[PDB]
């Protein structure tokens, strides 16, 4: 049974935090005591600062991640080399976590797209194609939706 | 490639800053 | 150079369609001429119609999708194993693949902010924990932020 | 499950309802 100094409470309250923090980012709910409410609060409306700079952001947007990993640990060692710490630096960096996310999904999506429509038209082409020949094609979809 | 490096320098630069300057506020921010 | 009834067409014009069509949902751009995107406005409406559709959304809800490309193939020869073919069946199949995606999205969000997530903690307690625990753990976050 | 494979010949059935009473509008719809 910790206090809050001990590396236990800080690594599952750290959990927590950064969890809300995503999540809250990725909707666009994770249960949590009052005091961690109130940190996931200030955090969130940095967040909400730091989206509507615009420069971070188009640094951001212009970052390859196919190897995700690999620029999360070099963003997160240079933002810390010159051996301070602060506050900010950490909630920065939570910051930039819950950006990875959305990067992540977002090189995610177009693959998904491709390999669902590969089964589609595969369908299509197997079973649907010799009646859809039938009605000469898809000009006689618009002639179906009455174009 | 040595243009993505620059750029993943420039995110840790800006990032590092904008966690500095963020003591310059109460309560602290932008 | 065949016409609207060559295979050919049929699949060039079937991949342009869909892919128009799904991204259209995703989002919430795919190059394509005339009558293609008068076909494309009428699929977008009928998706629209399907989307209020609130007993099909909880069954398409319910599926469970770890396995995807089995349920799409049965819910596909499901859909077409008494024989009879019209448009309102295809368009419903290209409904049902736009949502595929969108759940298979679902499915990869959690695992995506726990990966991450697994990142940023294991730099925290490696390189910000001695840090942290100076400030009396993340009740010191509580003070910078005036709390 | 069959839980499952029960949800998903419901899913296929009311496509194929759906797809087939498309038909009785114009334009066509729900």
């Amino acid at each position: 049974g910790g206090g809050p100094t001990s590396s236990e409470q800080i690594m599952k309250t750290g959990a927590l935090l950064l969890q809300g923090f995503i999540q809250d980012r990725a909707g666009r709910p994770v249960p949590q005591d009052a005091s961690t409410k109130k940190l996931s609060e200030s955090l969130k409306r940095i967040g909400d600062e730091l989206d509507s700079n615009m420069e971070l952001q188009r640094m951001i947007a212009a970052v390859d991640t196919d190897s995700p990993r690999e620029v999360f640990f070099r963003v997160a060692a240079d933002m810390f080399s010159d051996g301070n710490f602060n506050w900010g630096r950490v909630v920065a960096l939570f910051y930039f976590a819950s950006k990875l996310v959305l990067k992540a999904l977002s090189t995610k999506v177009p693959e998904l797209i491709r390999t669902i429509m590969g089964w589609t038209l595969d369908f299509l082409r197997e079973r649907l194609l010799g009646w859809i020949q039938d009605q000469g094609g898809w000009d006689g979809l618009l002639s179906y939706f009455g174009t | 490639s040595e243009s993505q490096e620059d750029i993943i320098r420039n995110i840790a630069r800006h990032l590092a800053q904008v966690g500095d300057s963020m003591d310059r506020s109460i309560p602290p921010g932008l």
